[PDB]
């Protein structure tokens, strides 16, 4: 008998001001009741559990979950109560392992550990509290008491103490072993090394040897478990990885949940597959929080078709440089590729305009570029070269004149249009020789009714009079109207802060009509020049009698 | 060599706060300063009945190629008690000030047992591949509000030998840095400091000659229509904060539809009322005091070819500060990089007037700059912060 070396318990206890689980147990069949004393008197055996006396006072149900084959029944605790009163534990493998980010090993193993949970010992102060109690058949005897010695399945603290002391345990292998990369996760261990595959397995039996020594088990026999491995709906090669196959519903009529599930599908399929676009059937979630409630449909008739063909993606190597590429899809999306060599794809992607009233494609690629670039740090650890279908000429013009302050790490142009482009450009002086044209406009709240015009240095004039309006509504019109009825070359001068602020934000597409219909006319113009003046101060040609009357 | 007792405020848990993504050099950088701090006691690893987390990364202060380690304590802060020295108005009157950094003096103090859960923070891995390396903190933490307040008594007893010897150089502390200050206007007040390094060891600022820089408007031999329009826009804003501005006379010279480009002539009234209106600006601002209890707000705005305005605040249009920040730093090409030197700057000369940080208004995208500013960030401290997505006009105001 050799000495198997402890595991150190994780101190548990309880949230603040609860005393514990007082639970009743629920009734059971008489086949259930005996078929849950033979589970539990073998485990008694393994030292899993302990018979308890009457002096506990907490208790947790216990039922009988029967699969057919085998006639077998199984266990199952409900700790549901014990796990909102058991304390808080740390964030435990919040996020899974993106395979882009996995580097290339010649040989990887992979072994699963077999009832981890119950190799680990339990804390003796917490025992008391994982108390559970077998109804007595006919209920003419007190019903048998047990307690947990290790950690139960289902547990709130479980995973995290068990990951905590897997760690520990594999830390000096790891060390003394760096040729081997191992990593971990919840009841598994990925083992990959670029060693000879005779090197490998030796090492892998002596890892093997080494969770003996506290205790643990491992597959010794040839691990069923053999490349292709299916980990997390990911299918992965020795050369390669790829999505699992993707199921999209079909139906004639299609429910608000379905929805729900063919959008995130398709999300899911867009980290290794092009040009996938879930923004019309997420646009009819909108407004919908019920599970029971298409324009788009050629977009995700075509979705169907771009998942027909396989796509795979490469692994990571960290000796050559890592590069994103951005297309414009139009409609406010966004597409991406993460690659280190032509046209093979660790991984792809899309980005989605955020929700505004006004926007420009500059800023959405923007946007996009700081996403991928998080999520690059988080795959890579290092942020990629670019590859961005921008002049530089035109970021340049862009970040000098934005009020607001702007970056993006190293990039490059590629020539692969539809190119992102200033749409047009505020003149910073008045213009000498174009005519001025003062704007106004103004609407009564309680008819709705207003008007919008210009009188300018020329004589020229104009007051239209609207139906459905309001203030903002006209003192947009009105520089709209000075717009159509100038020159190539004009002054503009208005009042409204409102009109302002939206010009100065330099939308290139819009919700409002109006706003869109000026920045058609802006693109049309050789110079334009736009000031302000404070209203209601006698500033001459500020006409609020023409539009207001 | 004694533990003091130290908890939470009343109500409030420790701080649980997600750590962000660290690049593979910040990672690496950060594996070896802790590992090394582990050895010194410093340090030391946790498990998961710690359910508490603080954000941490790494920085590579000036005068140094070597990483030094950042933790965010901002929510631990705001969650520690409070803890029971009026602000030296001395400090901002001096004509120069010098920072030190009495970190490392922290570490000799062990932290009370009871509280060392809440300092826990966590090392990144890559990729989610293996866990995070979890500490907690032995000894006090740089970073932390309880730090300098616990320090306080030996701080005390470490200066009063140079504090007797100089009654005339100024010491303010303000989280892990020493603020020393003096009128020498000496060069031996170089020497003086390293006579306060050495007698550290064996145990450059200058005030802006304007708190508010004045309001001005142009002085110009001929007037145009767009050059009058700029100044009613300019007067019409100013008579927020002063009382008497007119701007009658000179609207009236605006009178008629006339051309931008064109050149109007003053009227001997227009004249006079423009004359008024600087003598107005010329006096300062009525009846603007600062509050303790109430928030510091700074507002910046980003008026091209590097240069950048800033006003400091407790009530709109009662600035207690006002100031303007270029640069020929290695931030040329980065406007992310002169926001957060500006910041920088800003915070500090707020802890030399009133020994608080302010909370800023930035002229930035939320996601540009929670993705870039540690890159850039050199200062033991981190103030607070929100975002204004909507162009000031005010902008050609303050330029
Ligand atoms: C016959 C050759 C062969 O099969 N080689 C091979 C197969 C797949 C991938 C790789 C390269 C990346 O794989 C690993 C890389 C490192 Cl450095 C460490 C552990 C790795 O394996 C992991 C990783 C994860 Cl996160 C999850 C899983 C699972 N399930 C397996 C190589």
């Amino acid at each position: 008998m050799v000495p198997i070396s402890p595991i150190e318990t994780v101190p548990v206890k309880l949230k603040p001001g609860m005393d514990g689980p007082k639970v009743k147990q629920w009734p059971l069949t008489e086949e259930k009741i005996k078929a849950l004393v033979e589970i539990c008197t073998e485990m008694e055996k393994e030292g899993k559990i302990s018979k308890i006396g009457p002096e506990n006072p907490y208790n947790t149900p216990v039922f009988a979950i029967k699969k057919k084959d085998s006639t077998k029944w199984r266990k199952l605790v409900d700790f549901r109560e014990l796990n909102k009163r058991t304390q808080d534990f740390w964030e435990v493998q919040l996020g899974i392992p993106h395979p882009a980010g996995l580097k290339k090993k010649k040989s990887v193993t992979v072994l699963d550990v077999g009832d981890a949970y119950f190799s680990v010992p339990l804390d003796e102060d917490f025992r008391k509290y994982t108390a559970f109690t077998i109804p007595s058949i006919n209920n003419e005897t007190p019903g048998i008491r047990y307690q947990y010695n290790v950690l139960p399945q289902g547990w709130k603290g479980s995973p995290a103490i068990f990951q905590s002391s897997m760690t520990k345990i594999l830390e000096p292998f790891a060390a003394q072993n760096p040729d081997i990369v191992i990593y971990q996760y919840m009841d598994d261990l990925y083992v990959g090394s670029d060693l000879e595959i005779g090197q490998h397995r030796t090492k892998i039996e002596e890892l093997r040897q080494h969770l003996l020594r506290w205790g643990l088990t491992t597959p010794d026999k040839k691990h069923q478990k053999e490349p292709p491995f299916l980990w997390m709906g990911y299918e992965l090669h020795p050369d390669k990885w790829t999505v699992q196959p993707i199921v999209l519903p079909e139906k004639d009529s299609w429910t608000v949940n379905d929805i729900q599930k063919l959008v995130g599908k398709l999300n899911w399929a867009s980290q290794i597959y092009p040009g996938i676009k879930v923004r019309q059937l997420s646009k009819l979630l909108r407004g919908t929080k019920a599970l029971t409630e298409l324009t788009a449909e050629l977009e995700l008739a075509e979705n169907r078709e771009i998942l027909k063909e396989p796509v795979h993606g490469v692994y990571y190597d960290p000796s050559k440089d890592l590069i994103a590429e951005i297309q414009k899809q139009g409609q406010g999306q966004w597409t991406y590729q993460i690659y280190q060599e032509p046209f093979k794809n660790l991984k792809t992607g899309k980005y989605a305009r955020m929700r505004g009233a006004h926007t420009n494609d500059v800023k959405q690629l923007t946007e996009a570029v700081q996403k991928i670039t998080t999520e690059s740090i988080v795959i890579w650890g290092k942020t990629p070269k670019f590859k961005l279908p921008i002049q530089k000429e035109t970021w340049e013009t862009w970040w000098t004149e934005y009020w607001q302050a702007t970056w993006i790490p190293e990039w490059e142009f590629v020539n692969t249009p539809p190119l992102v482009k200033l749409w047009y450009q505020l003149e910073k002086e008045p213009i000498v020789g174009a005519e001025t044209f003062y704007v106004d406009g103004a609407a009564n709240r309680e008819t709705k009714l207003g008007k919008a015009g210009y009188v300018t240095n020329k004589g020229r004039q104009k007051v239209v009079p609207l139906t459905n309006t309001t203030n903002q509504k006209t003192e947009l019109q009105a520089i709209y109207l000075a717009l159509q009825d100038s020159g190539l070359e004009v002054n503009i001068v208005t009042d409204s802060q409102y009109a302002l602020g939206i010009i100065q934000a330099q939308p290139d597409k819009s919700e409002s009509e109006l706003v869109n219909q000026i920045i058609e006319q802006l693109i049309k113009k050789e110079k334009v020049y736009l000031a302000w003046v404070p209203a209601h101060k006698g500033i001459g040609g500020n006409e609020q009698v023409d539009k207001l009357v | 060599i004694e533990t003091v007792p130290v908890k939470l405020k009343p109500g409030m848990d420790g701080p649980k706060v997600k750590q962000w993504p660290l690049t593979e050099e910040k990672i690496k950088a950060l594996v070896e300063i802790c590992t090394e701090m582990e050895k010194e006691g410093k340090i030391s690893k946790i498990g998961p009945e710690n359910p508490y987390n603080t954000p941490v990364f790494a920085i590579k202060k000036k005068d140094s190629t070597k990483w030094r380690k950042l933790v965010d304590f901002r929510e631990l802060n705001k969650r520690t008690q409070d803890f029971w020295i009026p602000h030296p108005a001395g400090l901002k009157k001096k004509k120069s000030v010098t920072v030190l950094d009495v970190g490392d003096a922290y570490f000799s103090v062990p932290l009370d047992e009871d509280f060392r859960k809440y300092t826990a923070f966590t090392i990144p891995s890559i990729n989610n591949e293996t866990p995070g390396i979890r500490y907690q903190y032995n000894v006090l933490p740089q970073g932390w509000k309880g730090s300098p307040a616990i320090f306080q008594s030996s701080m005390t007893k470490i200066l009063e030998p140079f504090k007797k010897q100089n009654p005339d150089i100024v010491i303010y502390q303000y989280m892990d840095d020493l603020y020393v200050g003096s009128d020498l206007e000496i060069g031996q007040h170089r020497t003086k400091i390293e006579e306060l390094r050495q007698h550290l060891l064996r145990w450059e600022l200058h005030p802006d000659k304007w708190t508010v820089q004045p309001i001005v408007l142009p002085e110009k031999d001929s007037w145009t229509v767009n050059d009058i329009q700029k100044l009613v826009g300019k007067l019409n804003w100013a008579s927020q904060i002063y009382p008497g501005i007119k701007v009658r006379q000179l609207s009236k010279l605006l009178r008629g539809t006339k051309a931008l480009t064109e050149v109007i002539p003053l009227t001997e009234e227009a004249e006079l009322e423009l004359a008024e209106n600087r003598e107005i600006l010329k006096e300062p601002v009525h009846g603007v005091y600062y509050d303790p209890s109430k928030d510091l707000i700074a507002e910046i705005q980003k008026q091209g070819q590097g240069q950048w305005t800033y006003q400091i605040y407790q009530e709109p249009f009662k600035n207690l500060k006002t100031g303007k920040y270029a640069r020929m730093r290695g931030a040329h090409t980065n406007d992310v990089k002169q926001l957060t030197e500006a910041v920088q700057k800003i915070t500090t000369e707020s802890i030399v007037i009133w020994g608080k940080t302010p909370k800023f208004k930035l002229p930035i995208q939320k996601e540009t700059w929670e993705t870039w500013w540690t890159e850039y960030w050199q200062a033991t401290w981190i103030p607070e912060w929100e975002f204004v997505n909507t162009p000031p006009l005010v902008k050609l105001w303050y330029q």
